[PDB]
């Protein structure tokens, strides 16, 4: 599962040259979410007399 | 008792069992004084003879 924002830092416009800041954001970070399974079980019996 | 098992299967109390419609009887004493002597027919109330 992905993450969102993502904050781009505005630049006052004194300079030219590129000369571009970018808020130093992680290019590819993701989150694993993992699932697990439980088991319900029962037993019954029948005696050889009833 | 009748209510068996009780861990764990479904078992009832009484009135599960099959009933029978035949009637039995013990060997009664033989009938002999009521079926030995001779009958005399009559037609009134008292009979007289000489």
């Amino acid at each position: 599962v992905e993450p969102d924002a993502g904050k781009a830092t505005w630049v006052a416009a004194s300079t030219y040259g590129t000369d571009t800041t970018t808020g130093e954001e992680v290019k590819g970070a993701l989150k694993e979410i993992h699932f697990s399974t439980y088991k319900l079980a029962a037993k019954s019996f029948i005696t050889d007399e009833t | 008792a009748v209510n068996q098992s009780s861990s764990v299967e479904v078992s009832s109390e009484s009135y599960e069992t099959i009933f029978s419609q035949r009637i039995i009887r013990d060997l009664q004493k033989e009938l002999v004084v009521g079926a030995l002597f001779e009958e005399l027919p009559m037609s009134s109330k008292i009979l007289t003879m000489l």
